[PDB]
């Protein structure tokens, strides 16, 4: 017996219905019950339960979420979305081998935001210790499409990069984005302007940030 | 009230063998079935097994997946179950965690612990590197973590005091090394005329660093 989840991956704005689908290969109900869970799971933390027996809301959770179906067939339905939502959503063979289904996605749409750009030099301990690493934070944006190009003295370097995103942010629904450039010490003295090009649809041309090594 | 608290977990070697517990409280211990479930990162949860009540004799249940690798046991007298992993791979690499199964007239996966990740490899323990980000209305300062093994680490910032305006960027592995950083946006009216330091913890290593972020 396996579960099957929907789209995988959905996206639904602020307010709005939320419908995530879930079949079972083969009934997982009696004459009396349904044995349907659905969990919410957010990054970094246990899932949590949300729906028992296919249709009853467990204690603590708030009434948005609702579960329903049979046989096969089951629905998570959240009405209306809102911010903290942000999450992974697991339903699960309730009884016998327990089985989980595979998780939806869930996106919180909002309007664009343009991201917040921070570039920072090797850390002068670092330096002392002989690494080097310049550091580019792109906070609070969205859409989460986005891409970063560093140049050294005016040339795009593409190796050592370190790229990292947030998950969705539950207070605002921006996404984080951390962009590494890692250099041996030797490359880092040897060149002088540093830069990460932040590419993103709220504006026509990157949104630049930059150093020079021997200015600092 | 209920409470499931999981140790054990951390780095061990390809054919190795390790032993998670999981500490309850706040329950008729012996009248419930205990669970393990584990979610390799990034992936789905996987069920792995139950250990039964004393009406049904402590009796075990394993996922297809873990039969004959895995074993499920119990210490009633201290209200612990555990989890004995042989033979570990690659593939076993994830978060585990415990939850109480069925007992009374109860739902099953209401309660579970915060988990504790397992690594397995060849790889050998590495402190982290700890950095401050320093900057050239508001303003983001940093912490980079660097060349550490395995995961987790944890970031706060001020011991906790600090909270909202705070990014912690997921790890990357870069050749046996993991590297991370994370973010605070604080008001300018405030740095550096109160303090800001990030308090970074390795318990893989018994680190732990406090870095302030002081001005260039
Ligand atoms: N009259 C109800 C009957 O309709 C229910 O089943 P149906 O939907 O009609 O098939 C029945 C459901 O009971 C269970 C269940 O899932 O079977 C089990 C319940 O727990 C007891 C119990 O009867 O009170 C007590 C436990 O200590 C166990 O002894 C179980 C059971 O005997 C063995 O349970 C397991 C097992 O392997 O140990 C695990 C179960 O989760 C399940 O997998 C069962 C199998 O169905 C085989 O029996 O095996 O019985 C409750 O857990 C109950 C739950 O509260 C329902 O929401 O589910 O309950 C009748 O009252």
């Amino acid at each position: 017996i396996v579960l099957t989840q929907s789209p995988a991956s959905l996206a639904v704005s602020l307010g709005q219905r939320a419908t995530i689908s879930c079949r079972a290969s083969k009934s997982v109900s009696s004459s009396v019950n349904s044995y349907m869970h659905w969990y919410q799971q957010k990054p970094g933390q246990p899932p949590k339960l949300l729906i028992y027996l296919a249709s009853n809301l467990e204690s603590g959770v708030p009434a948005r979420f609702s579960g329903s179906g049979s046989g096969t067939d089951f629905t998570l339905n959240i009405h209306p979305v809102e911010e903290e939502d942000a999450a992974t959503y697991y339903c699960q063979h309730s009884r016998e081998l327990r089985t989980f289904g595979g998780g939806t996605k869930l996106e919180i749409k909002r309007a664009d935001a343009a991201p917040t750009v921070s570039i920072f030099p090797p850390s002068s301990e670092q330096l002392t210790s002989g690494g080097a690493s310049v550091v580019c934070f792109l906070n609070n944006f969205y859409p989460k499409d986005i891409n970063v190009k560093w140049k050294i003295d005016g040339s795009e370097r593409q190796n050592g990069v370190l790229n990292s995103w947030t998950d969705q942010d539950s207070k605002d629904s921006t996404y984080s984005m951390s962009s590494t450039l890692t250099l041996t010490k030797d490359e880092y003295e040897r060149h002088n302007s540093y830069t990460c090009e932040a590419t993103h649809k709220t504006s026509t041309s990157p949104v630049v940030k930059s150093f020079n090594r021997n200015e600092c | 009230e209920v409470m499931l608290v999981e140790s054990g977990g951390g780095l061990v070697q390809p054919g190795g063998s390790l032993r998670l517990s999981c500490a309850t409280s706040g329950f008729t211990f012996i009248d419930y079935y205990m669970s393990w479930v584990r979610q390799p990162p990034g992936k789905a949860l996987e069920w792995l097994g139950f250990i039964r009540n004393k009406g049904n004799g402590y009796t075990t249940e394993y996922s297809t997946s873990v039969k004959g690798r895995f074993t499920i046991s119990r210490d009633n007298s201290q209200s612990i179950v555990y989890l004995q992993m042989n033979t570990l791979r690659a593939e076993d690499s994830a978060t585990y965690y415990c939850a109480r199964d069925i007992g009374y007239g109860n739902s099953p996966f209401a309660y579970w612990g915060q988990g504790t990740l397992v690594t397995v490899s060849a790889a050998s323990i590495t402190p982290p590197s700890v950095y401050p980000l320093a900057p050239g209305s508001m303003v983001t300062l940093g912490c980079l973590v660097k060349g550490y093994f395995p995961e987790p680490v944890t970031v706060t910032w001020n011991s906790g005091s600090l909270s909202s305006g705070v990014h912690t960027f997921p790890a990357v592995l870069q050749s046996d090394l993991y590297t991370l950083s994370s973010s605070v946006t604080v008001p300018s009216s405030t740095w550096p005329s109160e303090t800001v330091t990030c308090n970074v913890a390795h318990p893989a290593s018994s680190t732990k660093v406090d870095k302030k972020i002081v001005p260039r």
